[PDB]
């Protein structure tokens, strides 16, 4: 076998499994999915002594997922073949499985704007944001950016959570909150002065856009275990320390204004 | 931060 060479030894068996996923969302103004996926990997972290034969099992097929491809050293199980793969893993880091998902994602953020027109010259821009996981987990790292019209000359705006500054460089709002539990909502509202303009096209409103990190995997997969056999060596399960970090982050996650 | 990784007992 190509991937690792014979006679690797640690004093300390250890193991660590990274699910990064990014979730991608384009939502109406009122609601509606036009569009999203998750594009996802398993990146596995691995000193083990000899040449230990691995089986990785998840709470789903693998062998609600698309686009599914594995590393060349990936085998199908004997037992759990359909949520399980087994392999002897190359030492060190190397990604395991990339994958896609468009079925049941858990979309982390709720997006619900409201542009009311206060004469010619004013534009009220409001977005309510909505945290949609349990209670007990923290979203970090919140950006939410509101795009303004080109003449667009002065901004007053609050928000209920966090700040907000308009950047005339950017024609946007820029909304940052260090961090959201689950089941949470806040507010923006900014009061925009609208200069006169030759423009006789109504504003093309770009959609709103979010950056997040959530501690979970938006596809909803979760690892079961990962199992460890080195026949020669005779060490298993109990003798290996084994960590797993789920990180949700977002891709391009838009919503209609 | 290490506070983010979980254990996999078994």
């Amino acid at each position: 076998i190509g991937w690792r060479r014979e006679g690797i030894k640690y004093r300390r068996n250890e193991l660590f499994l990274d699910v990064l996923e990014s979730v991608n969302l384009l939502m109406s103004p009122q609601g509606q999915v036009l569009s999203a996926h998750v594009s996802g990997r398993v990146v596995m972290k691995s000193y083990l002594s000899g040449m230990p034969e691995c089986k990785f099992g998840m709470n789903d097929k693998i062998v609600a997922i698309d686009d599914c491809t594995f590393h060349q050293c990936v085998r199908l199980s004997k037992f759990d073949s359909e949520r399980s793969i087994s392999f002897i893993p190359p030492d060190g880091e190397f990604e395991l499985m990339r994958y896609r998902t468009t079925k049941d994602i858990i979309l982390p953020f709720r997006v619900i704007p409201l542009v009311r027109e206060v004469g010619r010259t004013k534009l009220e821009v409001k977005v309510v944001i909505k945290s949609n996981f349990k209670p007990s987990l923290l979203a970090q790292k919140i950006e939410v950016r509101i795009p303004t019209p080109l003449n667009t000359s002065g901004v007053q705006v609050i928000c209920m959570k966090g700040k907000a500054k308009y950047k005339a460089s950017e024609n946007a709002i820029v909304w940052k909150i260090k961090r959201m539990a689950g089941m949470k909502e806040s507010q923006i509202s900014a009061e925009i002065e609208l200069l006169p303009t030759n423009d006789k096209k109504k504003w093309a409103r770009p959609p709103i856009s979010m950056n997040f990190e959530v501690p979970f995997a938006p596809s909803g997969l979760k690892v079961r275990y990962l199992k460890v056999f080195e026949p020669k060596l005779n060490y298993s399960d109990h003798d290996v320390i084994k960590w797993v970090r789920y990180i949700g982050r977002s891709g391009i996650y838009e919503t209609r204004c | 931060d290490l506070l983010a990784w979980d254990p996999l007992f078994g």
